[PDB]
C-alpha cells in the first residue's frame, strides 16, 4: 500500500478538493464529474476567499482591530469594484453601508 | 448524546487567513458570512457548469465547464486570476497524479 | 442665547452616526411581534428560531436602507432635499417591485 | 392555558424615530411627514412576501417552527440573498 | 446525413390544447415558438424549485408534493389556486385509471 | 399481452406525462422521480398554456384574425395582471408594447367625434 | 401655409409605434454593429441570421423599456423632455449602474 | 490568393437619431433632449457588449466559429433578459 496524500495537497490547495468533488456528485449538476473539476473549483473558491480576506484584513487594520468582523467584509466588498459587482444582490448581515452623503445635502461652506 | 455533524468551510477560511494575514483573526459572524459566500459561489459556478454541460449534450462536468462557468460569472480581473489559479492547481494536481 | 443648531446640521450628524454603525435600528421586540402577527395570516401557532427573526430583521432593515438611498436620489432628481411618498413609489416602480 | 396570539396592530411599533434612523443610514437628510406611514406599508408588503415563502418552506418540511434557513431560502427566492445565517 | 436530426417541441400539444380552447383559430410559427419557450421556461422554474425543496429537506425524490409546493411558490394567487387544483385533479384521475 | 394506454390519457391530459417524466429524470433535478410529479407538472403546464391560448385566441378574434401571432400573445399576457407578473422579466419577440401615454403628455382639450 | 404645433406629430408617432410590432432600428446597421462589437471577443466570427435578430429583438425591447422608465424620471422632475440624467437615474435605480 | 475578414469601426452611428426617436416613441416619450441620442448609443453599446460577450463565450465552449441564436438566448437568460421565440 502507498501513503495517503490528499488531493488538496497534490493541488497545493487549502480548500478540500475531496469535499467539493463529493458536493458536485451529490448536488444534481451532472451524471458524471471529471477529476479536474473539483480541483479547479476548489482553486477558484480559495482564490476568491483569499482575495476577500486580503481586503477585509486591511480594513480590520485601518480600524485598529485584530479580528475581522462583518463590517470589515462589507467595507472590503463595497469599495472593491469587482467584488461589489460579484455580490451586487447580496446582503451582508451586520455590515452596514459605505459612508455616502450626496454633495447637494452638505452645507454651502 | 453528541450533536449531528454540521460541516462548514471554517478550517479552510482560517488556513487562508493565516497565509494572507498571519496576525489577523475572525469572529463567528464573519466566518458565517465567509461560509455563506463560499456556498453561494459554489452553487453559482456548479449551476452554470450544469447548464453548460446540458446545453452541449454532455453528461460530464469537467474543468473545462468550471472554467467557462467562471468566465461567465466573475468580473474581468477576478475571472482572470481565477482561471490562472484554477489552471495552476490542475496542471499541478496532474503532475502528482 | 441658548445654543441651537440650524436645521439640517443634526440630521447630517445622524446620517454620519448611522452610516458608521451596523446596529439594527428597529427596536427588536416590536419587530418580533410584527413578524408573528404577519405570520398568523398564513399559519396558526407557529414558532420561530430567534435567528429566523434576526435574519428577517437584518433583511428588512437592509431593504429599507436600500430603498431610502433610491428614494433620496428620486427626491434630489426633482430638485428637492425632502423625501416624499412619490419618491418611494418611483423608486419601487423603476425597481419593478410595483406596477 | 395555550396563550392565544393577540394581533395588537404592531406595524405601529415600527416607530417614527426608527423609520427616521433607517433613512439616515440611507443618507436621507429631510423627511416628509407622509413618509412614516408609506414606509410601514412598504415594510409590511416586504415582510408578507418573505414570511409567506418562509412559512411555505416550513410547511413543506412538516415543521411547526420557522427556521432561519426557511427565511434564508425565502430571501434567496425573492432575490434578496442574505449572508450570515446559514446556507 | 441526408435527414436533419429530430428536435422535440411541445407543438403538437400546444395545438391540441388550442383546438379545445378555440376550435377554429390557428397559430403562426413565431407564436408557436413563443408558446414553446413559455412551456420550457416554466417547466424549468417548477422543476428547479422542486429540485431545491427536495434537496433542502434531504429527499432524493421529487414527488407530486414538491411540484405542488413549487407551484405555490412560483405562481401568483389566482393562477396558483387553479394550477394546484388542476394538478390535484390530474393525479387523482390518474390513480383512478390505475 | 394486453397493451397500449398512454399515461396522459389516464390523467386526462393533452400534455405528455411520459415526456415530462423523462425530462425530469434526465435533467439533473433529483436522483429519483415519483409517479405523480410528471402528472401534476404536465397538468399545470397544460393549464397555463390553455389560459394564454384562450386569451390570445380572443385577441386574434377581436382583430378579425384566424391566427394567433406574437402580438396576440403579448396583448393577452400584459392585460392579465397575473400572467404579467409571472412573465415580467420576459420578452416576447415581435409583441410590441401596450398602448399607453402618460396623462401629463396629452393636451387636455375635449371636443369630439361624430 | 399648414403646420402642426410642436408635440402633435410627436403624440401621433407615439400612437403609431405603440400600435405596431416591427423592429425600429434598421437591420443592416444593427448587424454591422453586432459584428464589430463581437470582434473584440473572437476574430473571424460567423453569425446565424436568427442570432442577430434575436439580439435586435432584445436590444429594442431593452431600450423601449428604458425609455418608459426614463420618461417617468423626466415627469417626476416636472419635465416633459427626457434628458441624460433621467436615463442615468433609471439605470442607477435598476441596478445597472454604480 | 484568399483573404480573411476586415475591420469595422464606429458603426454605433448607424443607430441613427430617427431610430432612437422611434424607440423612445414606442416607450411613450414625447419630447427628447438632443444629448439623448449619444447617451442612448452609449447605453445600447454596453448592453450589446455584455450580451455578445456571454453568447460568444457559449460559442467557444461549443468549439464553434458560428454564433447561434441559442448562444444569444442563453446569454440573455444569464443577464436576466429572458427572451421568447428564438429557441427557449
Ligand atoms: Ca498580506
Ligand atoms: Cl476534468
Ligand atoms: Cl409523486
Amino acid at each position: 500500500r502507498a501513503k495517503a496524500k490528499t488531493r488538496s495537497s497534490r493541488a497545493g490547495l487549502q480548500f478540500p478538493v475531496g469535499r467539493v468533488h463529493r458536493l458536485l456528485r451529490k448536488g444534481n449538476y451532472s451524471e458524471r464529474v471529471g477529476a479536474g473539476a473539483p480541483v479547479y473549483l476548489a482553486a477558484v473558491l480559495e482564490y476568491l476567499t483569499a482575495e476577500i480576506l486580503e481586503l477585509a484584513g486591511n480594513a480590520a487594520r485601518d480600524n485598529k482591530k485584530t479580528r475581522i468582523i462583518p463590517r470589515h467584509l462589507q467595507l472590503a466588498i463595497r469599495n472593491d469594484e469587482e467584488l461589489n459587482k460579484l455580490l451586487g444582490r447580496v446582503t451582508i448581515a451586520q455590515g452596514g453601508v459605505l459612508p455616502n452623503i450626496q454633495a447637494v445635502l452638505l452645507p454651502k461652506k | 448524546r453528541k450533536r449531528s455533524r454540521k460541516e462548514s468551510y471554517s478550517i479552510y477560511v482560517y488556513k487562508v487567513l493565516k497565509q494572507v494575514h498571519p496576525d489577523t483573526g475572525i469572529s463567528s459572524k464573519a466566518m458565517g458570512i465567509m461560509n455563506s459566500f463560499v456556498n453561494d459561489i459554489f452553487e453559482r459556478i456548479a449551476g452554470e457548469a450544469s447548464r453548460l454541460a446540458h446545453y452541449n449534450k454532455r453528461s460530464t462536468i469537467t474543468s473545462r465547464e468550471i472554467q467557462t462557468a467562471v468566465r461567465l460569472l466573475l468580473p474581468g480581473e477576478l475571472a482572470k486570476h481565477a482561471v490562472s489559479e484554477g489552471t495552476k492547481a490542475v496542471t499541478k494536481y496532474t503532475s502528482a497524479k | 442665547k441658548p445654543h441651537r443648531y440650524r436645521p439640517g446640521t443634526v440630521a447630517l450628524r445622524e446620517i454620519r452616526r448611522y452610516q458608521k454603525s451596523t446596529e439594527l435600528l428597529i427596536r427588536k421586540l416590536p419587530f418580533q411581534r410584527l413578524v408573528r402577527e404577519i405570520a398568523q395570516d398564513f399559519k396558526t401557532d407557529l414558532r420561530f428560531q430567534s435567528s429566523a427573526v434576526m435574519a428577517l430583521q437584518e433583511a428588512c432593515e437592509a431593504y429599507l436602507v436600500g430603498l431610502f438611498e433610491d428614494t433620496n436620489l428620486c427626491a434630489i432628481h426633482a430638485k428637492r432635499v425632502t423625501i416624499m411618498p412619490k419618491d418611494i413609489q418611483l423608486a419601487r416602480r423603476i425597481r419593478g417591485e410595483r406596477a | 392555558k395555550r396563550h392565544r396570539k393577540v394581533l395588537r396592530d404592531n406595524i405601529q411599533g415600527i416607530t417614527k424615530p426608527a423609520i427616521r434612523r433607517l433613512a439616515r443610514r440611507g443618507g436621507v437628510k429631510r423627511i416628509s411627514g407622509l413618509i412614516y406611514e408609506e414606509t410601514r406599508g412598504v415594510l409590511k408588503v416586504f415582510l408578507e412576501n418573505v414570511i409567506r415563502d418562509a412559512v411555505t418552506y416550513t410547511e413543506h418540511a412538516k415543521r411547526k417552527t420557522v427556521t432561519a434557513m426557511d427565511v434564508v431560502y425565502a430571501l434567496k427566492r425573492q432575490g434578496r440573498t442574505l449572508y450570515g445565517f446559514g446556507g
